[PDB]
């Protein structure tokens, strides 16, 4: 095994662990067993962002973006209850972990989206009436997406929520409705959902891993303008241990 | 239909007691008996419903439920805000002396 | 103004016994504190735990007080966390601690007295300034 | 021999602007950092400098004016990494971190340092006295410390100075703010040297003037009774000399011309030296003198000087700078 | 990126390069006082 | 602090860095003796 | 005598420039300031001894030559508690004796010695420009040099052996036994980028390294000692440099300029030859303590710090370089290439380790953080600790400030001195070093440049 | 338009520098 | 006390300008 002298400054730290294609077997679930998600790792690989149309009748398809924020992507280290449910559906918990990742890419033109990467909160299920993770086992969940800044964030003029101005004091005598949206902060929370498909099992040690599939909101600058919807795609891996 | 939700919140008795369900932990610094095991059981099981509901905290023994008791009076429990509850600001809201 | 054994008069024990220390016991107090002390409670607060101060009030207001000699010099034999239900002199220095600590080994019975009567006197002499950081600097 | 022919190019006192091997490595460092200073001056995105995902702004194209302009530090995050092209992803990625901020000052720091180098080989090459180019070492050593020893000893060229008036303007109260600049000997020995040599500029120049030779009339300038190359002195030293020796006492007033342009030299140079020096040892945060609660009365109480207004002052700035970039009480860095 | 950057590599190599071996190609004689 | 034994000599060591500056200072007193020639 | 402008061409403010060609005197003079050298170490040994507080860390005392002596394992224990401080007594002592011997020499070749020894010897009067004489010299001085680093080897591995702070379950002093002799490994150091996370020779962080490194030294010192008496400089190098004693000066003083920097890093980054027990902890160390000390803080209180978000996005504790490592949070983000033995039982393959850190962060790493971030080297030039801001109640300005910015500027002078010896050199050679001649001035038998 | 204005004058100052340099009054011994 | 320090360095700071003096007075090389 690789020690942090090995990895450190070669981009490694940010990869999922992968699995052997030599693992097409099946981890046996029992339901009377409590199982724990140990590891949850997901790697981004593609960011999409939905353009907007002028046109509102536009079919506003999605459009593929570069990233700028570096190898800081990846969510790692995701802990969680995998409970069985009485339709045999399993259902992972997330408990805590580095479940976030501020990732900013640039679409065509030079527009910088910033996006709070996350899987807070997650809630993910199965298939119904599922006795093992196969390659056809496929977690479906949702997710919460806070916002992108909290509530002590500062803007360029001195205005936060739980902090600062809440007025252009730069301009004292201006008329205050046009500044309105730029004066008031608000703390948007939202939902997330997500898709993981499992493409490998090694049932031995319990390890699944497989590729996913997001949709979250991008940043709305605490309220100044409107987010965008951003699909993440990547792969993933997690550990699924008896208790 | 634009306000800020903290200076709402200040108006509310979040801004006269400690609210249960949304107050940094160390203003519980301010009473006696309180920090810091009485109010990490009080941060790790919000929300409540009732102020009284913090008297089934699984795992007080009858001296927490005591100080509790006595210092019930200074608690109030508001609806849960995200603004001050997420990013752990509940633990760390970012104000040291 | 001038040091006055009226300002030098703090609360011994937790009954209500006062005591007046001398400017000399003052002045070994306060060398005494930033000796062992001031390198994290300097002007009265705590820099790797700001959410406790040196103030009087918080130190009534710990389980057991403080406010007084007799609570701080038993603090700096057995420090206990705020409401008193955990032991800390792993991480506080202490007279048990002083194998860890070294800065305590040579701190007699009389030293202890002096740095608890620094940190009770101090408030009394800057007002708010003690315990209030650099908003009061 | 090709190899000859072009050493006696490069080494040639009748180029119009004189090359020589530092200029060899001169002239394509230079000519780098001042078109990527350019470029990035007119054009470049906005740039997190903090490295918390807050980018700044500092481009003429996207709403910048002379004045608030800059080429923005690298960020934060990266740190005292070297970051060059190749090292990023894509340019847009090497625009978003700060890279031409480090490719301008790596390129300048080279290019100045091969300046003072090139100084020295024309002053060789002409038969010169060599020691022009120790004059120009103390702004030479400024721009080290502002832009190379700062960030070494605070850990990140972010902290280097921006390339840019109120960029500038930031680096030097945030300097205040963090390091009590004023309250240091150091700068204050550069303050007394830099206001010393205007000083005695406008002292030499107003003395050398008023003892000009009459060689014209009131109808032409007084510039042309000089001829360039003339062996006559335009100016009479020893009129100069008495009248300065009756404005102050006579012993204050250099006769010796040689003396007192090596006073000239001397002063400004050995003054910006310290205050070079003071930049890169309160980079290793040795910072300038702390009199806060100094003054004590009998009681106790702390009587405020003019020490304790400037640290209002500071603590104000230090409040206030990157408002967003601190978890954590001490700022360590 | 890959390209460019021995792309530098090669032109700083050969600059100096340039700078070693030029100040290896009897420099203090080029003075004009006493070219020894 | 020192060995026991040396603690009578403790002001002459609390005096004995500063002597290389002495030293300098010493050059410029020649130097005066001499007439700086 | 040639002790006058008259006679010598020098004024007063450049006498010892009448010591060039006068080799007696000029030895007298070397000879007195390795004499003043070898007096302040042992003065100053004995002024911090008298004035140590052997329970007091020494980087609280204002210490700079004690922590030397206790990095090569004199007189400290595990820990880096001090055990004995008798051998910095003996290093002192010794110093001011040897200096008393060295300052007798010194005065007899400068006021009473022949002014030149070529007439007594052939062997100790040199000529600056016999250039066989000059490399047998410096032959002779770097046998001696390689001599000294096999001193520090024989110190390490036979003698007691050296300070590790990286040693197994704490900083002691160990016996080196199996130094890195591999050249991969330690000319892979001088091959080292120096910038962040690569940091050149300042990056050594074992004494494996460093003892391996010293024979390699001691070895190359003594083989090019003995290739310079045996051999004569090569057509190449005779016309390449300058061959007086201005110049050999002049490049003398590059040289230890280029070493005041490296030695300015070396004490400001390294914590392995400069152990933060004696000479406090770096700035990058304090910072990561910092940052270290409130995530225990906070995890006591409660708080997930994997998931703890800060005011910008980014996590308030916990946050990825970007190379994806695991790194601690805030600004302290530019100190992520820090290693600390404090902090490496918590870091992982992907670096820090949420389990370990949630589990594992044992009662003395967490005294440590908290001294660390306590004893940052910030303070003022009044030693007052912290930053430029707080009140005068501690004293304190760490020794790694004091010897950073100490050699700085001194590296920054002999970099200028360096400058005008070189210059000054080259025009002495040229022979133009006392102004342009009236009748021969270059300029003007040039063509014009328009 | 203020950019423009902005890189207007800094163009004329380097053509300005051009022109002083390489197309000076030529310095003339006398 | 301190007059013990003040003594030995009034005593060194002596002991250099008396060799100086010393030299001066009976026309040493000096
Ligand atoms: C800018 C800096 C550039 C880098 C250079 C740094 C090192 C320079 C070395 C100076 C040698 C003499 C210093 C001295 O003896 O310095 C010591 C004295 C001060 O004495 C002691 O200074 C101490 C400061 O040192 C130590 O204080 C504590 C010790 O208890 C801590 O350990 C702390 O970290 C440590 O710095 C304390 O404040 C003591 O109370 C005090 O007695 O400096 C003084 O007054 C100095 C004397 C005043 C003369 C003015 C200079 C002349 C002009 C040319
Ligand atoms: C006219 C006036 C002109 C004056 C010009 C001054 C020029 C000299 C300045 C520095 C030269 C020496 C640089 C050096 O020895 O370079 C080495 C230093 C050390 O660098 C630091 O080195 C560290 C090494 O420590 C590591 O290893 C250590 C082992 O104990 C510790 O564990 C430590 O925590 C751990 O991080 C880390 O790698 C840091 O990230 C890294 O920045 O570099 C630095 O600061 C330097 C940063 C790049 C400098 C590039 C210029 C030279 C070309
Ligand atoms: C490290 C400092 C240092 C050293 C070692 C020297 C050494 C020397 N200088 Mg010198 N110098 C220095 C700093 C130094 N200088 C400075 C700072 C200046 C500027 C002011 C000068 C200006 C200067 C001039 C202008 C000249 C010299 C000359 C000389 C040489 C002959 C001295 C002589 O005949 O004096 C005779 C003086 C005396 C006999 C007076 C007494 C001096 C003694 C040595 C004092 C010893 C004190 C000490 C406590 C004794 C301890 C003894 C104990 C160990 C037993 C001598 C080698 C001369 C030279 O070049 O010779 C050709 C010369 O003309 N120097
Ligand atoms: C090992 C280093 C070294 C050596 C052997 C020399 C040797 C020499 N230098 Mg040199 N120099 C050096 C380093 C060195 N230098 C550095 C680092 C610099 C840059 C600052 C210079 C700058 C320099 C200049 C500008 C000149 C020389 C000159 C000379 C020659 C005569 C020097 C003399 O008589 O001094 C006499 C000594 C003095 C007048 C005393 C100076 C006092 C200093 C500047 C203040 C020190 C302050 C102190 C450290 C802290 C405060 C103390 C407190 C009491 C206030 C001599 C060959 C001269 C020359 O070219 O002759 C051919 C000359 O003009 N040097
Ligand atoms: C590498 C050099 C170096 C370093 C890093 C230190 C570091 C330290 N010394 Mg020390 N010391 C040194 C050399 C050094 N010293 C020398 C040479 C002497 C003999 C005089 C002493 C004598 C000494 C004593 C007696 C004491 C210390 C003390 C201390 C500590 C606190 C210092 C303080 O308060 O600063 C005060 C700051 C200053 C005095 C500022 C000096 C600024 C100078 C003048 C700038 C010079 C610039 C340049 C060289 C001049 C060139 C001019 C140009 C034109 C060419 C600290 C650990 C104290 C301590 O705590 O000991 C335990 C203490 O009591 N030192
Ligand atoms: C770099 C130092 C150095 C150098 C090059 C010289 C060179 C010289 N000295 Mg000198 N000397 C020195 C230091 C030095 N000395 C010191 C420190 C003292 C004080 C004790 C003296 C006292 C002294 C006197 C009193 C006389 C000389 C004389 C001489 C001349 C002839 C000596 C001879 O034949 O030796 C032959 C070789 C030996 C005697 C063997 C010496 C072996 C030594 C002790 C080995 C030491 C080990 C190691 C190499 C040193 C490390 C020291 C380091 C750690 C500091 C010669 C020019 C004589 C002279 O000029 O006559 C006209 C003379 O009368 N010297
Ligand atoms: C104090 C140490 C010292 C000094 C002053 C000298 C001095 C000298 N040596 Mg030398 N030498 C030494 C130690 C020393 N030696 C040791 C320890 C060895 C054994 C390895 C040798 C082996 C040796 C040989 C084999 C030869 C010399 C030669 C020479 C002469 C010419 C030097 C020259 O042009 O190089 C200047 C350097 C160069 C020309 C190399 C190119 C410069 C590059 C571009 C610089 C790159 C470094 C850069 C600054 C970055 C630094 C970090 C980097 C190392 C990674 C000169 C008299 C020559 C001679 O005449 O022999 C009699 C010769 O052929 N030396
Ligand atoms: C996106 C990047 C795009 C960048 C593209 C840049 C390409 C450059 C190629 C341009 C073609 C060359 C034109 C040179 C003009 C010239 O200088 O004529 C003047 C002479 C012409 O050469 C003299 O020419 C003479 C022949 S003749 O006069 O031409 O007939 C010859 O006899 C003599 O030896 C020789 O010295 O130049 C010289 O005197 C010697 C070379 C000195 C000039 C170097 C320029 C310095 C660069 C600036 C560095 C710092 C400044 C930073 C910015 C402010
Ligand atoms: C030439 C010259 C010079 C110089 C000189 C010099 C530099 C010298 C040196 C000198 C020296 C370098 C000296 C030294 C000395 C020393 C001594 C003499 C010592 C002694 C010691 C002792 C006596 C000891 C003691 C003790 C002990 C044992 C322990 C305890 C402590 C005590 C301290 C008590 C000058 C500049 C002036 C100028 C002119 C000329
Ligand atoms: C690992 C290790 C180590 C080791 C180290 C080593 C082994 C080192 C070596 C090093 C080396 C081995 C070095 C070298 C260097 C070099 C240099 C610094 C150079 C210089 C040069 C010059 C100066 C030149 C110049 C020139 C030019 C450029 C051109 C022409 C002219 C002339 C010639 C002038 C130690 C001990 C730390 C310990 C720890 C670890
Ligand atoms: C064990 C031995 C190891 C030896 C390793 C040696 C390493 C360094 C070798 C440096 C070689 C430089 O060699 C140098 O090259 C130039 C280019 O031809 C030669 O030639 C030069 O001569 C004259 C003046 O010298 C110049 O005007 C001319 O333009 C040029 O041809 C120099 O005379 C020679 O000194
Ligand atoms: O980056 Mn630029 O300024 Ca040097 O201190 Mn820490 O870091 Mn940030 O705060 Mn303050
Ligand atoms: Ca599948
Ligand atoms: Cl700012
Ligand atoms: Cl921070
Ligand atoms: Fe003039």
């Amino acid at each position: 095994t690789l020690t942090y002298d090995d990895i450190v400054g070669t981009g490694l730290a940010n990869k999922c662990p992968t699995l052997d294609d030599t693992a097409r077997g099946a981890y046996p679930i029992d339901s009377s067993q409590t199982y724990r998600i140990a590891r949850l790792c997901l790697q981004p690989t593609t960011f999409l962002v939905k353009e907007e149309p002028k046109n509102k009748r536009q079919e506003a398809e999605f459009v593929p973006t570069k990233l700028v924020t570096r190898e800081t992507t990846s969510l790692d280290q995701i802990q969680g209850e995998l409970k069985v449910n009485s339709d045999g559906s399993l259902t992972f918990v997330e408990e805590d972990g580095i479940d976030f990742q501020p990732v900013t890419v640039q679409m065509a033109g030079g527009e910088r989206i910033p996006l709070l990467f996350t899987v807070k909160n997650l809630v993910a299920s199965t298939q119904p009436n599922v006795t093992s993770i196969t390659t056809s086992t496929d977690f479906k969940g949702e997710f919460n997406v806070p916002s992108y800044r909290t509530a002590n964030f500062l803007d360029p003029k001195g205005r936060g929520l739980a902090s600062g101005y809440d007025s252009a004091i730069a301009l004292p005598q201006a008329k205050e409705e046009e500044l309105a949206r730029a004066n008031v902060k608000r703390f948007s929370l939202t939902k997330g959902q997500i898709s993981l498909n499992v493409a490998k099992v090694d049932g031995r040690t319990g390890e699944i891993a497989g590729t996913f599939e997001s949709e979250q909101l991008s940043d709305d600058d605490m309220g100044a303008h409107e987010p965008h919807e951003v699909k993440i795609q990547g792969v993933f891996y997690a550990s699924i241990e008896p208790a | 239909e634009l306000v800020n939700v903290v200076d709402e919140k200040l108006g509310t008795a979040y801004g006269e007691k400690i609210d249960l369900n949304n107050t940094n932990i160390a203003a519980f610094i301010q009473y006696r008996g309180l920090y810091p095991t009485l109010a990490k059981l009080i941060v790790k099981n919000a929300p409540y419903e009732s102020v009284e509901d913090v008297l089934n905290i699984p795992g007080l023994t009858e001296r927490q439920k005591q100080i509790l008791r006595e210092n019930l009076e200074h608690f109030t429990v508001t609806e849960v805000e995200t603004a001050l509850v997420e990013g752990g600001d509940r633990y760390n809201n970012g104000l040291y002396k | 103004a001038e040091l006055t054994p009226e300002v030098l008069t703090v609360p011994l024990n937790s009954e209500g016994k006062t005591i007046t220390l001398t400017e000399k016991q003052y002045l070994e107090g306060k060398r005494l504190f930033q000796y062992a002390c001031a390198s994290c409670h300097v002007g009265g607060i705590t820099k790797t735990n700001p959410s406790l101060d040196l103030r009087t009030e918080t130190l009534a207001l710990a389980t057991p007080p403080r406010d007084n000699i007799e609570g701080l010099v038993d603090y700096m034999k057995n420090p206990t966390t705020y409401d008193g239900e955990q032991e800390i002199a792993e991480v506080h220095p202490s007279l048990r601690s002083a194998d860890i600590f070294p800065k305590m080994r040579n701190l007699t019975e009389k030293d202890l007295v002096a740095i608890a009567g620094h940190i009770l006197v101090e408030p009394k002499i800057l007002g708010d300034k003690w315990g209030g950081g650099k908003v009061y600097y | 021999n090709l190899w000859e022919r072009f050493c006696n190019w490069v080494t040639s006192t009748d180029n119009r602007l004189y090359v020589g091997w530092f200029g060899v490595i001169m002239i394509p460092t230079l000519l780098a950092a001042t078109i990527c200073f350019v470029i990035a001056f007119i054009a470049a995105p906005p740039v997190d400098i903090d490295g918390i995902r807050e980018p700044v702004s500092g481009s003429l194209l996207y709403g910048n004016n002379i004045i608030t302009g800059a080429v923005v530090p690298s960020s934060n995050a990266i740190g005292l990494h070297f970051y060059p092209i190749w090292e990023a992803a894509s340019l847009d990625e090497w625009l978003y971190n700060g890279g031409p901020y480090q490719l301008i000052i790596f390129h300048f720091l080279l290019g100045a340092s091969c300046y003072m180098g090139r100084q020295w080989e024309l002053s060789y090459r002409l038969g010169m006295r060599p020691w022009i180019c120790v004059a120009y070492s103390a702004p030479l050593a400024s721009a080290f410390a502002v832009f190379l020893i700062y960030p070494i000893g605070q850990g990140s060229f972010s902290d280097g100075m921006p390339l840019g008036i109120s960029g500038t303007f930031n680096f030097m109260i945030v300097f205040q703010a963090e390091h009590n600049i004023l309250m240091h000997p150091f700068h204050q020995l550069g303050v007394a040297g830099v206001f010393g040599g205007a000083l005695f500029c406008a002292m030499h120049g107003s003395l050398v003037t008023s003892s000009l030779i009459r060689e014209t009339t009131e109808t032409e300038s007084a510039n042309y009774g000089y001829k360039f190359g003339q062996e006559e002195e335009t100016y009479n030293i020893v009129a100069a000399h008495g009248y300065f020796g009756r404005l102050i006492f006579q012993y204050a007033s250099f006769n010796n011309s040689r003396s007192l342009h090596f006073f000239l030299a001397a002063w400004p140079v050995v003054g910006v030296w310290f205050t070079a020096l003071g930049i890169s040892t309160m980079a290793f945060n040795l910072n300038g003198f702390n009199f806060n609660h100094s003054v004590i009365d009998a009681k106790g109480n702390v009587i405020n000087t003019w020490a304790d207004i400037i640290n209002r002052a500071n603590l104000g700035m230090e409040v206030m700078h990157e408002r967003n970039a601190h978890n954590f009480p001490l700022d360590l860095a | 990126m890959e390209t460019l950057k021995i792309t530098v590599y090669i032109v700083v190599t050969f600059f100096v390069l340039l700078f070693v071996f030029g100040f290896l190609s009897g420099d203090p004689a080029r003075n004009p006082k006493r070219k020894d | 602090k020192l060995p026991e034994a040396y603690a009578i000599f403790d002001p002459l060591v609390d005096v004995l860095p500063v002597i290389p500056v002495l030293f300098l200072a010493l050059a410029f007193v020649w130097q005066a003796a001499v007439g700086f020639r | 005598t040639n002790r006058d402008q008259e006679s010598s061409g020098f004024a007063w403010w450049a006498g010892n420039a009448r010591l060039i060609n006068l080799s007696g005197k000029l030895l007298g003079a070397h000879v007195a300031h390795a004499g003043l050298i070898v007096f302040w170490a042992g003065a100053m040994t004995l002024f911090e001894l008298a004035h140590f507080i052997p329970e007091k860390p020494m980087y609280e005392q204002g210490l700079i030559l004690i922590p030397h002596i206790a990095t090569l394992g004199w007189g400290v224990g595990p820990g880096g508690e001090v055990v004995d401080t008798f051998p910095f007594f003996v290093v002192g002592v010794v110093h001011l004796i040897s200096s008393a011997v060295l300052g007798f020499g010194g005065v007899y070749h400068a006021i009473r010695g022949p002014e030149t020894l070529e007439e007594y010897s052939s062997f100790f009067g040199y000529d600056w420009k016999d250039k066989n004489k000059m490399t047998t010299i410096l032959g002779f001085h770097l046998i001696v040099l390689g001599i000294g680093a096999l001193l520090l080897v024989a110190k390490a591995m036979f003698f007691g052996g050296l300070y590790d702070t990286w040693a197994p379950g704490g900083g002691d002093v160990r016996v080196i036994t199996n130094p890195t002799l591999d050249p991969r490994v330690i000319f892979g150091y001088l091959l080292k980028s120096p910038f962040g996370g690569e940091g050149w020779i300042v990056s050594v962080n074992n004494l494996e390294d460093v003892v391996g490194g010293h024979i390699w030294i001691g070895l190359i010192c003594i083989a090019g000692g003995i290739w310079h008496i045996l051999t004569t400089p090569f057509g190449w190098a005779r016309r390449a440099f300058i061959w007086s004693g201005e110049a050999y000066l002049s490049y003398s003083l590059g040289a230890l300029s280029m070493m005041g920097f490296i030695a300015t890093c070396f004490v400001w980054f390294n914590n392995t030859v400069y152990p933060s027990e004696f000479y406090g902890p770096t700035g990058p160390e304090a910072s990561q303590a910092q940052a270290m000390t409130f995530l225990i803080r906070d995890q006591k209180l409660g708080a997930n710090v994997g998931s703890a978000q800060g005011p910008t996005g980014l996590g308030k504790y916990l946050m990825r370089s970007p190379t994806g490592e695991i790194i601690f949070g805030g600004e302290t983000m530019r100190f992520w290439d820090f290693r600390g033995p404090w902090l490496e039982p918590l870091r992982g393959p992907n670096g820090l380790d949420l389990n370990k850190i949630k589990n594992d962060i044992q009662p003395w790493q967490e005294r440590r953080a908290a001294e660390y971030m306590t004893h940052a080297p910030l303070g003022s030039l009044n030693s007052v600790g912290g930053v430029a801001t707080e009140i005068n109640s501690v004293n304190f300005v760490s020794p790694r400030s004091w010897l950073a910015t100490s050699h700085f500027v001194l590296a920054f002078f002999f970099l200028v001195g360096h400058l005008w010896h070189a210059g000054r050199a080259r025009a002495a050679a040229a022979g133009f070093e006392k102004g342009i001649d009236r009748e021969s001035e270059p300029v003007l038998s040039m063509p014009s440049l328009d | 338009m203020e950019t423009i204005t902005y890189v207007f004058i800094f163009a004329c100052i380097i053509a300005l520098f051009f022109f002083a340099i390489f197309f000076r009054e030529p310095p003339r011994i006398t | 006390e301190v007059i013990a320090q003040l003594t030995m360095i009034a005593m060194i700071g002596i002991a250099g300008p008396m060799i100086i003096f010393l030299l001066a007075v009976r026309r040493g090389n000096l």
